[PDB]
């Protein structure tokens, strides 16, 4: 609930991040369970190799400020490669009508 | 030019569709890389594939994150040709040590390596050799004047130094330059050091290689930079040596394929100009569509460009399932050596 | 605790709780000094008579109007709360030192077991009540008197010990004090979002920097919001934060000047002081002495 309630925040800040808002809620969940699964890892990876990994809370927000950044250089791509071939399509429907 | 245009407007369409899925693909794509790219770094091939594959692909099918079903990674972060420059540099073929590579690309943190033969260590020196120094670049985490003579130096600079011998234990003088806390006066971006402000450039990066086989980092150490298992195993060897035989025994069928897929990623590159091409010059002719030769030729033009690239993508689907047949058939050899 | 609440003031049954209290402490403290044992690891466990001591300090803070005024703002008979008051004091200093989840839920339990047997009159309706997941919090900040127009121009609000019933409604609160905070301190910004647990964190942090002669120590990985959550209590608190800055320069000299600065502030002229220490303040072991 709290690395949840924590990505929930994140999302909101996140003005380019077009989706569903059930998608949102759905992200925020996965985000944070993300978070539990690696700390749940670490335990198992400890256990069957004696290698110690540390996750923490600051690692956490690292993770989602990384994947925000990935995430809005790709939308910026994706969005101009979208607006170039909308601009052709509609030229082309208007040639052919 | 009836037939041209229901052809281009059905490509248009179709490319408009996929661009909407391939966005949504691409939120589900990066929520599962980035988490890869973040946590995945310290753990071997083995736990990667359990923690990404196994764990978080399950999560989003679940909760109904829109994913694209196969997201192979290293293809979504990084172009092919960037691959091809890593291995020129000496970051080896297997698949492990391509993830280390992109890792060290896209995180924000600074890379700490763990491996105890300089894999890594001589990858990142074969690479930024322009921005690196033999001299004066290069020092121990423990040196008399390690801060003035160093540090200093490279910050001011912008020069990429490389931390050598880190042996688990960091000094917590270092810890200011890890966390990236900036006191911003302009654009000098001064940054205290055990008390002192030294400027640094933007351009400035910090490399810091463990040379011990499971050293054992603190939580505030783990948390401040990403951690990257550069250690050769004998399941990463294996991977290498298959890419060696591979390039050696049917060399021909292989550099036909690499030949044929660097003629294909042209193709589509050349297509994108005469769509492109048609569209800037659509606009610009106006009335009398009937009369328009120029324009009419391209229209034909790029249909027979669209065929091309189409048989060719269809064949390199082909040569991929005949090079991996040869893939598993050599196996033996690699997994042997 | 016979002095501090008089048979006068309270009704008979409200009385016949607050004779149990010091009964009841006893029981709870032996069951739990007897299962969770002192080790290499976990080595502070180890439960002294100043536990014991702390466990009333919390207890005799929450004033006598507020407990008679519980079926008016809680909604419960008076009764009833004074046990929920004990509940959460007794796990304030018990709960709170114990370092896995797992080892918290042994001890809700004996918190649970004990309650029941101390208050045999009131059983029934303790039981349905109060659970460990269920939260039934205390602060003395709640109160929103505090309009903050122009400065604190409407007198201040009296820090009164009472009870919040849900984290949402105490959310609101914390939210506006945060945002407040950012507005006083504007050239350290402190971005930070106050989720069920930093809540209950922060709650136990404003507790331990009230009670009169009581230092606090958090035991966090590093970046869990110990710093942060302590700069707002303390904000929170209207009491002056004191950090040691740490330059080469700077000594064990200094530090006993920083010190000084403190008790100047602290025992002359009658300041509420904080003075807050990390892992990166404590530059050798000296220092820490
Ligand atoms: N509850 C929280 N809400 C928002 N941010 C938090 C929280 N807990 C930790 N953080 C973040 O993690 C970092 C940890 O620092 P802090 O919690 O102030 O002290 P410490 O580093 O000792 O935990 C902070 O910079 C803060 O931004
Ligand atoms: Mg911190």
């Amino acid at each position: 609930e709290a690395l949840v309630s924590v990505a929930e925040t994140f999302i909101k800040n996140f003005d380019k991040l077009d989706t569903k808002e059930e998608t949102k809620q759905e992200l925020m969940k996965h985000m944070g369970n993300v978070h539990l699964m690696v700390n749940e890892i670490c335990d198992e990876y400890y256990q069957k190799m004696r290698r110690q990994v540390y996750v923490t809370p600051k690692s956490f927000l690292s993770y989602l400020n990384s994947y925000k950044t990935l995430y809005i250089e790709k939308y910026d791509e994706l969005d101009q490669q979208e607006e170039s071939f909308k601009i052709g399509l509609n030229k082309i429907q208007e040639a052919t009508i | 030019l009836i037939t041209s245009l229901s052809g281009e407007k059905d490509r248009w369409g179709k490319g408009a569709q996929d661009i909407s899925d391939q966005k949504r693909k691409l939120v589900g794509n990066v929520s599962l890389s980035t988490a890869f790219i973040s946590y995945c770094g310290p753990f071997n091939a083995e736990y990667r594939n359990k923690l990404a594959q196994q764990r978080f692909v399950v999560d989003m099918k679940k909760r109904g994150v829109p994913v694209t079903p196969g997201l192979e990674l290293t293809s979504f972060l990084i172009d092919d040709a960037t691959i091809g420059e890593w291995n020129l540099q000496g970051l080896p073929k297997d698949d492990l040590s391509i993830q280390n590579g992109i890792m060290v690309t896209n995180s924000a943190r600074y890379p700490l390596f763990i491996d105890p033969q300089g894999q890594g260590q001589n990858w990142i020196r074969n690479k930024l050799s322009a921005s690196i120094i033999p001299e004066r670049c290069i020092t121990t985490l423990s040196h008399p004047k390690f801060k003035d003579m160093f540090l200093k130096y490279c910050m001011e600079s912008g020069l990429t130094l490389i931390v050598e011998n880190i042996e688990n234990e960091v000094d917590p003088m270092m810890d200011p330059v890890l966390e990236r806390q900036i006191i911003v006066k302009g654009k000098t971006q001064f940054v205290n050091v055990a008390g002192t402000e030294m400027e640094l450039s933007k351009e400035f990066k910090l490399f810091m290689t463990c040379r011990l086989a499971n050293p054992s980092f603190s939580p505030e150490l783990s948390a401040k930079t990403t951690i990257i298992d550069f250690t050769v195993t004998q399941s990463g060897l294996e991977q290498q040596l298959l890419g060696k035989v591979i390039s050696k025994e049917q060399k021909a069928l292989e550099d036909s394929l690499n030949q044929l897929l660097a003629d294909v990623n042209q193709n589509q590159k050349d297509l994108q100009r005469l769509d492109k091409n048609l569209l800037e010059r659509l606009i610009n002719s106006q009335g009398n569509l009937l009369d328009d030769t120029e324009l009419m030729d391209v229209l034909n033009n790029t249909k027979t460009q669209a065929k091309e690239v189409a048989a060719k993508l269809i064949d390199a689907e082909i040569k991929t399932k005949e090079i991996n047949e040869k893939r598993e058939q050599y196996r033996p050899v690699a997994i042997r050596g | 605790i016979k002095h501090m609440f008089k048979q006068k003031y309270f009704s008979d049954s409200t009385y016949k709780v607050i004779e149990s209290l010091t009964s009841a402490t006893i029981a709870l403290w032996n069951k739990v000094k007897s299962t969770m044992l002192p080790t290499p690891a976990k080595f502070h466990y180890v439960f002294n008579m100043r536990e014991l001591s702390r466990i009333f300090k919390g207890i005799l803070t929450c004033k006598k109007d507020t407990i008679n005024d519980a079926p008016k703002s809680m909604k419960i008979k008076p009764e009833l709360f004074l046990v929920g008051l004990w509940r959460h004091e007794a796990e304030r200093v018990l709960a709170d030192k114990l370092v896995n989840n797992k080892d918290k839920d042994t001890v809700m339990g004996y918190i649970q077991e004990v309650s029941l047997e101390s208050f045999s009159q009131i059983e029934n309706e303790i039981l349905e009540k109060y659970s460990s997941e269920k939260t039934f919090l205390f602060c003395d900040f709640l109160r929103p008197d505090v309009i903050n127009e122009d400065g604190i121009i409407e007198e201040e609000a009296p820090k009164i010990y009472e009870a919040i019933d849900s984290l949402t409604e105490l959310r609101k609160r914390c939210n506006f004090l945060l945002s407040f905070y950012n507005d006083r301190n504007p050239s350290k910004k402190m971005p930070l979002v106050l989720f069920d647990d930093a809540l209950k964190h922060l709650l136990r942090i404003s507790r331990i920097i009230r009670q009169p002669r009581s230092s606090g120590l958090l035991v966090g990985v590093g970046g869990s919001g110990k710093q942060s959550l302590t700069r707002l209590a303390g904000f929170i608190g209207k009491n002056l934060i004191q950090q040691i800055i740490v330059t080469k320069t700077y000594s064990d000299k200094d530090l006993k000047e920083d010190i000084k600065k403190g008790f100047d502030d602290a025992g002359h002229l009658g300041k509420q002081v904080t003075f807050l220490m990390t892992d990166s303040e404590v530059k050798k072991e000296e220092f820490l002495e």
